[PDB]
């Protein structure tokens, strides 16, 4: 996991950079809503 | 339909696009979404005559 940011703020940018043992390296346009995807492998 | 920032902060690099705006401070006045004085929004529609 790699968030960036410019304030880290719901309103302004932000991008969510994940990376996993599997082909889920999505980077995604702009994901604010979740304060913290962690492992969830369950 | 088209809109067009009339100030802004510290001037841009190339290629960023900001879609993010809320409100400029222009003062003491806590406005937060109020069109009165020194607070004004950053968009402003062009009409195109």
């Amino acid at each position: 996991g790699w968030i960036f940011g410019t304030t880290l703020d719901s309103k302004t940018q932000s991008l969510l950079i994940v990376n996993n043992a599997t082909n889920v390296v999505i980077k995604v346009c702009e994901f604010q809503f979740c304060n913290d995807p962690f492992l969830d492998v369950y | 339909n088209y809109l067009y920032r009339l100030f802004r902060k510290s001037k841009l690099k190339p290629f960023e696009r900001d879609i993010s705006t809320e409100i400029y401070q222009a003062g003491n006045k806590p406005c937060n979404g109020v069109a009165g004085p020194n607070c004004y929004s950053p968009l402003q529609s062009y009409g195109f005559r």
